[PDB]
């Protein structure tokens, strides 16, 4: 039917009934409904008062020629019978999501990990027509047979947040493919994918290289801080960057240890840890300097990267 | 030499197999060079040196020492492996060979001339687990993509 | 509550009553509220008049398919019953001062008297949503937690 499209396993309709909805670039059907038994059609309030509306054709859009509202038989008046009103199709968010969550959007992600990956999106228009997905190589070539799992390509309204295949969006494995960036394409089944309409979703395939470090500087002196960046790391998972006590000067203390690594960028907590205990920032408790014998700083990462810093005063000269 | 043949538009498949084709193409398929560059020449026993060389086509690589006999491997730690980069090329740190723990090293600690080669994860222990873990024979480490260059150990003096 | 916010210490509500106001770009809860009693509503006058408001849905933007103004239950009508007004968010201004005064937004200022900065901003969602503070380095990394020193980076409308 219409307004509930999956119950006949229809990606879209274009059967009319009277007071249901209609998007901007809809093309209406003129069979049996709301297009052959009353095809023309005028406005009632508002900027759409006087205005048509031809339902043998199809229906213009950028909000010109066809103002947004409650469409009368007769127009404004006393009547309230066969009905319309004009609506703008929209889809208003979308993401792609590992099987336990975690958005992986316009991030790059390890191959090994890209195989249950899935793509879910919000669209106004769910009465007329599904959105379609369509994955496209960095070449330019369509690939979505390929990389295809289920859910039959159609996304449903909602389902944002859904990590199974049992809900609304479509899984795709793209462990196959090389590493490249690709592009995923929404648009709506027939008609309703011009702009505002359809979104291109980036994501980034690449290989699951051991995590990699960089320095914005190799040869500094005392007291310049350095930041150091965790690269190519799964996201929402916490790192651990160590500082072996050696190479501390020896006449540090306790409280002076704990401050190598700052709270600059993206690190959680910072401190001194033993093979037992762990001495935090937030006091003094743990083991001492002497006591304990590495310097950490667990850091997540949002994205691709994350971003700390040292500070490298008190260190040995070497 | 590897050839693609294209047929007409509404030809079928079974029919396809006696009808000449309308155009071809054709390329070569070889298989890529895995060398290696630094341990090469001489080596000061129980020294460090880094692994330097390159991979075309490799995900995962091997180091073996070979003497009079089996190619035993070198544990050198972290999953045996070595990643490659986009450049086709691999490197490590600077590892001492005699230093590291396994009986590959062995073979290196007493001096002599020897023989060292890498080789891709194709092996994947001869068939079974996705590790390198085996002492492959001259026919195992030949079959493979590999390549192997003449080594030989110094004495230590301050 | 909503209207109220800092008094139950949230950071945001979205739980509309008859009458109050919603902003463009909110996602309203369709939870205990007027998001389950009454989700469809209908412009009342103006260039609003006849279009929905789809409650259940994220409001469009940028003043198309969603115009300004009052909302009914019925439309241009003889009810006056449940109602939202529709605004545009807005910040105005917004400056940084120094403990003793003077605006050093866009301008140079000595490291040593740059440890009692303020930031200071007005907005026109109040009801809805408080606004956040986020510093970035040149290189582009968000160093907020690090020179925080107080108000828990929410700041309010005027003052």
């Amino acid at each position: 039917e219409r307004g509930n499209l999956d119950a006949d396993s229809e990606s879209f309709n274009k059967t009319i009934q009277s007071g249901d909805r209609v998007f901007l670039g809809e093309e209406i059907s003129t069979d049996a409904g709301l297009g052959a038994s009353n095809p023309l059609l005028t406005g009632t309030a508002g900027n759409s008062e006087g205005v048509s509306l031809d339902l043998s054709s199809p229906i213009p859009q950028t909000t010109e020629n066809q103002p947004l509202g409650t469409y009368d038989v007769d127009g404004s008046g006393s009547a309230t019978t066969p009905n319309v009103t004009l609506l703008a199709p929209r889809i208003t968010d979308s993401e792609i999501l590992t099987s336990s969550g975690g958005d992986v959007t316009g991030s790059a992600i390890s191959s090994s990990d890209a195989g249950n990956l899935y793509v879910n999106a919000d669209y106004n228009y769910e009465s007329a027509e599904k959105v379609e997905v369509t994955v496209e190589d960095p070449s330019g070539t369509d690939i979505t047979n390929e990389v295809l799992s289920g859910t039959d390509t159609f996304v449903d309204d909602g389902s944002i947040g859904s990590t199974s295949s049992t809900g609304g969006g479509v899984g795709i494995d793209m462990s196959d493919q090389d590493a490249g960036e690709y592009t995923i394409i929404l648009e709506g089944a027939e008609d309703l994918d011009f702009g505002d309409a359809t979104e291109t979703m980036t994501l980034t395939i690449s290989s699951q290289d051991e995590i990699g470090i960089e320095l914005d500087s190799e040869s500094v002196t005392q007291g310049t801080d350095v930041q150091y960046t965790v690269t190519n790391g799964i996201d929402g998972n916490e790192h651990v960057v160590a500082m072996d006590l050696s190479d501390l000067q020896n006449d540090a203390t306790t409280e002076q240890a704990k401050e190598v690594f700052r709270n600059i960028g993206d690190t959680s907590e910072v401190g001194i840890a033993n093979s037992s205990a762990t001495n935090t920032s937030g006091s003094s408790t743990g083991p001492t300097v002497e006591t304990a014998d590495i310097a950490y700083a667990v850091v997540e990462i949002d994205g691709a990267s994350a971003v700390g810093g040292i500070e490298t005063q008190y260190l040995d000269d070497s | 030499e590897v050839d693609l043949e294209v047929y007409d538009a509404g030809v079928s498949a079974t029919a396809a197999v006696g009808q000449d084709a309308t155009n071809d193409i054709t390329l070569t398929i070889e298989e890529g060079g895995t060398t290696l560059s630094s341990p090469t020449g001489q080596y000061v026993v129980g020294s460090e040196v880094d692994i330097n060389g390159t991979a075309t086509s490799s995900d995962s690589v091997a180091i073996y020492v070979r003497d009079d006999g089996d190619w035993q491997l070198l544990e050198i730690g972290g999953d045996n492996e070595i990643s490659v980069d986009s450049d086709d090329t691999f490197e490590e740190e600077d590892i001492a060979l005699s230093g590291l723990s396994g009986d590959g090293s062995s073979i290196l600690s007493l001096t002599g001339t020897y023989r060292i080669g890498v080789i891709d994860a194709s092996d994947a222990d001869v068939g079974g687990d996705g590790s390198v873990d085996d002492s492959l024979t001259t026919s195992e480490f030949t079959s493979g993509v590999s390549s192997s260059n003449s080594i030989r150990v110094t004495d230590q003096a301050l």
